[PDB]
């Protein structure tokens, strides 16, 4: 769309037995693609690790 | 069966009768059933 | 006699535009059909 | 113009055996072929099935013949079709009619 | 006893489902040591 | 769904999934047709006068 | 612990070939296969036989079928087993039903 | 045509252990396994569990017994799906089921 792209996701999430969208049904989001996103994880809390 | 085609998809077969009316006769067999795996790959909608 | 065949339908393949909305009360020029198309679509389980 | 279909003729409705016999006939009028035929009750000689007295099909006629036939060749077995039989107009409802030649080999298909 | 079946192919059945989020922003992972996290940013405003 | 259970109680045991068949067995099909050598004599639609 | 028990499936008892039929159905019960019948004493119809009617055996039902059959096909010649006759529960004399279908196309053997 | 749906049998649903445990019963008629059970009163004999006594449940059947046996073998600690128990008609309300036996190591998920 010039300086944009468009994307459209339509991506599913399984709840107890149904199934559900991950957005709302009316919004968008504006960022960029180089933003800088975190994947952070915490300590396994197990008694063999 | 007696000639080993229990596996076929058609079987012709012609006939005559025997007596003093004499009769021919002709036929196809078979067991045509269409199948599909996934019935939910497909979305049918009727419009109105 | 008869053979009754469940190929495993569900009930969300099924749609029926019957209603007060389904095409033909709507406006020729102003209405886009392709989202009733992308929306039938999504619960087709694979490419269409 | 004018058209004339040229139709096939085919009495039979199965592949069963029509197998046929000759009796003493008391008809009294010109019967066709496929005239169902009756066993009168006084001299139990063949006639022409009235229609009314239900059970009474006894055979169906094969070859046309009149009052001066004193012998009647008809069938005794095989599967027939409704359009191609001529059945007496007494009659009138097509349950009754279906099932009047059971109990013998005869069928209507 | 008696039975002679078949079995013909079976289904798939799997989800519609592709992230587009864990693949565009969170694509840097880092673990832990800690119990907490911080997230410090500067408010950088020269005069 | 993946339950968000503290990591000190217990965690439950999901049910295995899998398992679903039927029959479809039957079918047939055969239409006989009749030859009447009695109507060769008559002329058919075609093979003209 | 559970038998086996493996019998082939013949209803005929002797060469002779069994011939079919089709003819309007007015079951009040569900009927299976090797079912006697005889028609309605008001309509005419095929019925399930009673058992206890003398002579009203005309066909052995050839295909299973419901109140929702318009049309019965029923067997109306040849022979068959004494056992594999499915009887009406009313029909207690064996000799009776061995001879329940004389004077027809269909026997017991 | 019909349809047979195949799930794993899966009695437990949480990691405890499933001890087994032997008593004398007193049941009176076929009961099949994951049966709730409860003491007799007078005999204290270990019968099908009535659904109404509140707290008198005290184990789960493992193994299949009838009248005749005189030695049942039933679980005595563990956690069981809901759906898996054949609890008695009696006991109509859910919440009295999921804890029918609280305060014993049985527990109901």
């Amino acid at each position: 769309y010039g300086d944009v792209a468009i994307v459209v996701y339509s991506g599913q999430y399984v709840e107890n037995g149904v199934k559900k969208n991950f957005l709302p049904d009316n919004t968008m989001v504006l960022g960029n693609t180089q933003a800088r996103g975190l994947r952070t994880y915490g300590c396994i809390q197990d008694a063999d690790a | 069966q007696r000639e080993g085609i229990n596996a076929s998809a058609r079987y012709p077969k012609n006939w005559v009768t025997t007596g003093d009316p004499a009769r021919e006769f002709t036929m196809i067999q078979s067991a045509p059933l269409m199948l599909l795996a996934d019935p939910d790959e497909f979305v049918s909608v009727q419009l109105a | 006699d008869p053979v009754e065949v469940d190929m495993g339908r569900s009930e969300e393949n099924n749609i029926t535009q019957s209603g007060g909305t389904e095409w033909s009360k709507r406006d020729k020029s102003t209405y886009d059909p392709t989202d009733d198309i992308e929306a039938y679509a999504l619960n087709a389980s694979g490419v269409v | 113009t004018s058209k004339e279909t040229f139709t096939h003729y085919q009495p039979q409705g199965n592949s069963d055996p029509a197998h046929t016999a000759t009796a003493p006939g008391g008809l009294s009028a010109k019967a066709p072929a496929m005239t169902p035929l009756m066993l009168d009750t006084s001299s139990r000689k063949l006639v022409a099935w009235d229609g009314t007295t239900d059970g009474a099909a006894v055979g169906i006629l094969a070859v046309a013949a009149d009052q001066t036939s004193t012998t009647l060749t008809f069938y005794k077995s095989g599967t027939f079709r409704y359009e191609d039989v001529l059945w007496p107009e007494a009659a009138s409802d097509e349950t009754k009619k279906r099932t009047a030649f059971a109990g013998t080999a005869i069928s209507i298909v | 006893m008696y039975t002679t079946a078949q079995l013909l192919a079976a289904n798939e059945q799997k989800f519609k489902f592709d992230p587009l989020f864990l693949r565009l922003f969170f694509r840097e992972s880092y673990p832990f040591t800690t119990e907490k996290v911080y997230l410090s940013q500067i408010p950088g405003l020269v005069n | 769904m993946a339950l968000y259970v503290s990591p000190i109680v217990s965690g439950e045991v999901i049910r295995s999934r899998g398992g679903s068949t039927s029959e479809f067995t039957p079918g047939y099909v055969k239409p006989k047709h009749e030859v009447n050598p009695q109507m060769t004599l008559r002329r058919l639609p075609d093979e003209d006068p």
